[PDB]
């Protein structure tokens, strides 16, 4: 909390904080760390406004495809796959 | 001073064993009964059940103990105990691999003291391990060529002590973060060396100084091949802060471990991995570490490079020399497994300033992308680097070339890579081309060539 440049694995509240920009976390009431954004072809996550992710969303260059919902967006689920345009 | 046991034979105060720089105090040994050394198997037939065995037939033959397969004792350090998750969490990767009697040491009524008395009431651990073996020799004709004794900190020394008393017979010990304190610099006779066993293996984690940087484990080389992953001073996702270190994904013991000596516990925590990943911790002969890091000690040399932890053993010139160093890094949290590329990208395109990213594509799968330059980026350049990998991605078919930087140039400038050079740890290398070029941000696809 209230600490920015945070490395992976260290708690975070909001990705802002995190070197890597992807607060991450694998279920709702479970603690989110900072971690690493998702390498191509496997799971990631639409860029978000909730600061955390369930996956993290790709690295540069990546687009995430996967279906893209209004309910997915205030879930914050919508999930897809790091791909080379 | 000279106290004598059953069993156990006399231990004296005389020098070196106290009176010098290194163990000024004249402390005696705790007796046998206090320290209450315990051998605690454990065995694929009882994976998560331990019977308490001792050095009789009685015991030996109503146990699991099969006297076809190794033996390996595991002893921990000050304040722990044998019956700790860490010990018999080696046991059960070691029962995903092979057939074995997998023994946890405990002492705990010696441990759990002031330090100088703990160090002392190692001889006397030491001593109960060689009388186990030259018990299982003499009972059961078994050969302590078959004995792996495996130490932490202070059991390091522990170890050391069964070998001398054991006359180097032992197959093999494995330091994990020798204790530093009353042992580095002091004569072989008091701590772990080569000479203790027919193969000796150290992993170093925790070597700053104990004054004032309060590094438990030692600097000095004490084996055949002494390895130090992550330069054996400071360990990736060991600076965590405060909080974070004490709330880990394993739970708050774990984590209040941890906060209290992360370097130190490293040296188990690599070795359990390495048990399950046979070719995951590579460890490359070199000067230094900062020559390492200098990108001069790649790729392995000829013959290969020993694997750091469980697999040491099987490394061909392993006793050819004694304190042998090698150098490799891990990764930052479990599976700690990492394996190093090369690569050399030759730029192409205009001259411009930003950063260089390259992923690797295999049979096995892909890769992060990797920085492998920042600054000036002029065409016709070739730049170098090496990098530890979180996969193994096997024979190269394609590699993606990337760039960018803070500052957008108004011209939209094009940087390409016309030769990227993978080279793998063993020495392969696989040659890839493009004559493309590419905006910021785009991944140049090469294909090989
Ligand atoms: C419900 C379970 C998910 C909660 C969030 C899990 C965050 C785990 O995160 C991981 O932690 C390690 C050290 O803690 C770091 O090395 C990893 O890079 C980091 O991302
Ligand atoms: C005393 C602490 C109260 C304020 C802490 C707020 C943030 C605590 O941590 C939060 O816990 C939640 C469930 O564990 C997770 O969903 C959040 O992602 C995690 O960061
Ligand atoms: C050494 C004096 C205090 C010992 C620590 C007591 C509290 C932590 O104790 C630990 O609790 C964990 C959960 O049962 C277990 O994993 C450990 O085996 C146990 O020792
Ligand atoms: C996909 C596989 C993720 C594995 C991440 C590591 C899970 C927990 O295992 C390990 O336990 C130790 C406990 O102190 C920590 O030091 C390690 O770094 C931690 O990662
Ligand atoms: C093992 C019994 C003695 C423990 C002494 C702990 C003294 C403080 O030391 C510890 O805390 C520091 C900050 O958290 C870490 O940076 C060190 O790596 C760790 O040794
Ligand atoms: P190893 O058995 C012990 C390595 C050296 C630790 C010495 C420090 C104890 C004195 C108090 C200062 C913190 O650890 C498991
Ligand atoms: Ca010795």
């Amino acid at each position: 909390g209230i600490i920015i440049n945070l490395d992976e694995g260290e708690l975070c509240l909001n990705s802002a904080q995190c070197k890597s920009n992807c607060c991450q976390h694998d279920t709702i009431l479970s603690l989110s760390r900072c971690a690493l954004k998702a390498r191509e072809n496997s799971e990631c996550s639409a860029f978000t406004l909730y600061g955390v992710y369930y996956k993290c969303p790709c690295e540069r260059g990546l687009t995430c495809e996967g279906d893209k919902s209004l309910v997915g967006s205030i879930t914050n689920t919508n999930f897809g796959i790091c791909h080379n345009v | 001073k000279e106290v004598c046991y059953e069993r156990l034979g006399c231990f004296s105060d005389d020098s070196p064993w106290s009176g010098i720089t290194e163990r000024p105090l004249h402390i005696l040994p705790w007796s046998p009964k206090d320290v209450n050394t315990r051998f605690l198997l454990y065995t694929n037939e009882n994976p998560n059940n331990f019977q308490e065995v001792a050095a009789d037939s009685s015991s030996i033959s109503g146990s699991n103990f099969k006297t076809n397969r190794k033996t390996r004792f595991i002893i921990h350090g000050f304040i722990d105990k044998g019956e700790e998750n860490w010990l018999a969490n080696v046991c059960k990767n070691l029962f995903k691999v092979e057939s074995v009697n997998c023994i946890c040491v405990d002492w705990k009524g010696g441990s759990r003291t002031g330090y100088t008395q703990a160090s002392q009431n190692i001889r006397i651990v030491g001593a109960e391990v060689a009388y186990f073996v030259e018990f299982l020799q003499s009972a059961f004709g078994y050969s302590p060529s078959n004995v792996h004794v495996i130490g932490h900190s202070l059991g390091a020394h522990a170890a050391g002590e069964a070998g001398r008393r054991t006359n180097g017979t032992i197959g093999r010990i494995t330091g994990l973060d020798p204790a530093e304190p009353c042992f580095q610099g002091t004569p072989e006779l008091v701590r772990l060396d080569p000479s203790d066993a027919k193969f000796v293996d150290v992993i170093h984690t925790d070597g700053a100084p104990i004054v004032p940087n309060l590094g438990f484990g030692m600097s000095q080389v004490v084996g055949h091949l002494d390895f130090f992953p992550n330069g054996g001073v400071e360990m990736p996702g060991c600076k965590k802060n405060i909080l974070s270190q004490i709330v880990d994904i394993d739970g708050i013991w774990e984590g209040t471990r941890d906060f209290a000596a992360c370097n130190h516990l490293r040296s188990y925590k690599y070795y359990t991995d390495s048990i399950v990943n046979p070719d995951g911790f590579a460890g490359f002969p070199c000067a230094s570490y900062n020559v390492f890091t200098a990108n001069k000690c790649f790729p392995c040399p000829s013959g290969g490079c020993p694997q750091m932890g469980h697999y040491a053993d099987r490394y061909p010139g392993k006793t050819n020399d004694v304190g042998q160093k090698f150098y490799l890094d891990t990764g930052d949290a479990s599976n700690f497994a990492r394996w190093r590329y090369k690569v050399s990208v030759t730029l192409s395109g205009k001259k411009v300033t930003g950063h260089i990213l390259v992923s690797l594509f295999g049979n096995k799968g892909n890769s992060k992308q990797y920085e492998i330059f920042k600054g000036t980026l002029k065409p016709d350049s070739t730049h170098s680097n090496e990098f530890d990998s979180d996969v193994d991605v096997g024979d190269l078919q394609m590699v993606k070339f990337i760039w960018y930087n803070n500052v957008i140039n108004p011209t939209l400038p094009r940087v390409g890579a016309s030769k990227i050079i993978v080279e793998t740890n063993v020495g392969k290398q696989f040659n890839f081309c493009s004559p493309e070029t590419v905006r910021e941000e785009v991944l140049l696809t090469l294909t090989p060539c």
